[PDB]
């Protein structure tokens, strides 16, 4: 009964902030790949400095 | 989402800060390049003259 009851409300849940946050995702995680070449920049930039 | 791009935005001013600096190096270096390449080529002129002069005089 729960695992019915509240995974259909965690499915719901889930859906409903995946639509909202899988946007809002990509929208931090393609930002944090972008400390990750503005990282590897510094070092051969400090390194060449 | 926000602090993630104060965050990002960061590094890049400081990618800046380096690519200026080094660039500011190399700058200062061509210029002593130039000076004593023109001394060197000063140098082998003077070079060059006396070696003919010498043969000339014997």
């Amino acid at each position: 009964t729960s695992m019915k009851i509240q995974f259909k409300t965690a499915m719901p849940p889930t859906e409903v902030l995946l639509e909202s946050i899988q946007s809002k995702v990509e929208s931090i995680e393609q930002l944090q790949r972008k400390l990750q070449h503005v990282q590897p920049l510094e070092q051969q930039n400090n390194e060449m400095c | 989402d926000s602090y993630l791009k104060h965050q990002e935005i960061v590094l890049d001013t400081l990618l800046p800060q380096t690519v200026s600096n080094q660039w500011r190096i190399n700058n200062d270096y061509i210029r002593q390049t130039c000076t004593i390449v023109e001394e060197m080529n000063i140098q082998q002129r003077k070079q060059i003259n006396d070696l003919e002069i010498y043969r000339k005089r014997l």
